[PDB]
């Protein structure tokens, strides 16, 4: 159930 | 690190969070 | 975390959650220790018998959260590991012992009100704070009951156990590099850690400095909150020793 994080983060 | 363990929102402010003294008063 | 409460905000302002980045979810807690340096139960990273063996790439931490799941925008920071450390000795095989690891992050965090490292322990402080019936405080994301999960950071103070106390509620052999902590049965109050907070801090407040000091991790329990078990914590200050060996190389 979490809120997506910024993509930069997954880069 | 010389600044290790003081919370901004309590300790720098003098605030007191609401169970701290529950460990104080194990201290003995 | 059992039988606790909210944190109030900036409460814990060393709780850092480890995130697995695929899938997104919450892995294990951990501490913030310096700008660079992230502390953590090395189970949390490396147990092979359960095929766990997670490496940098795998993982974010996240610092500076109350919300479990929400992403906090301007409150929160996202940090990505340059290298894991684990114990050399940390004994995955029997025990548990030595359950210990180190992050170091790819970039410097900077402090805020949300966002704060704890006090590492000296030997004085260890010596005068880990004994029995002298309170902690654990903090995590971590399941509500062993059998469900938080809006919230959650929190709990136990007392630290007697060591043959310890000893004598489990079938795992204990070692110096542990401690153990929660309520006896007799004791009509309750809490421990749960699924999730592995790898968190048990926090102490210095009642000569006024200093949070980090005495445990987050190690091992049988179940969850059951009368007559314990929470078991790794020793920070016996593996103090190598900690800084770490920092010092690295
Ligand atoms: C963990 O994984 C690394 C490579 O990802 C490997 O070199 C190492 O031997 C593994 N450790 C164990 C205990 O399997
Ligand atoms: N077994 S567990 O839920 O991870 C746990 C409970 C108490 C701990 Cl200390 S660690
Ligand atoms: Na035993
Ligand atoms: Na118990």
């Amino acid at each position: 159930d979490f809120e997506e994080i910024p993509e930069e983060y997954l880069q | 690190e010389a600044d290790c363990g003081l919370r901004p929102l309590f300790e720098k402010k003098s605030l007191e969070d609401k169970t701290e003294r529950e460990l104080l008063e194990s201290y003995i | 975390i059992v039988e606790g409460s909210d944190a109030e905000i900036g409460m814990s302002p060393w709780q850092v959650m480890l995130f697995r980045k695929s899938p997104q979810e919450l892995l294990c807690g951990a501490s913030l220790i310096s700008d660079r340096w992230v502390l953590t139960a090395a189970h949390c990273l490396l147990y092979p018998p359960w095929d766990k063996n997670f490496t940098e790439n795998d993982l974010l931490v996240r610092i500076g959260k109350h919300s479990r799941t929400r992403y906090e925008r301007n409150i929160e920071k996202i940090s990505m590991l340059e290298k894991i450390y684990i114990h050399p000795r940390y004994n995955w095989r029997e025990n548990l012992d030595r359950d210990i690891a180190l992050m170091k992050l790819k970039k410097p965090v900077a402090f805020s009100d949300y966002i704060h490292p704890v006090c590492l322990p000296d030997r004085e402080t260890a010596a005068s704070l880990l004994q029995a019936g002298y309170k902690g405080r654990v903090t995590g994301w971590g399941n509500l009951k062993e059998t469900g999960q938080p809006s919230v950071l959650q929190v709990v103070n136990l007392p630290i156990v007697e060591r043959p106390v310890c000893k004598d509620s489990t079938r795992i052999r204990i070692t110096d590099n542990m401690f153990c902590a929660g309520y006896k049965p007799d004791e009509g109050k309750r809490g421990d850690a749960c699924e999730g907070d592995s790898g968190g801090p048990f926090v102490m407040k210095s009642p000569f400095n006024n200093r949070w000091y980090q005495m445990g991790i987050v190690s091992w329990g049988e179940g969850c909150d059951r009368d007559g078990k314990y929470g078991f914590y790794t020793h920070v200050f016996r593996l103090k020793k190598w900690i800084q060996k770490v920092i010092d190389q690295f």
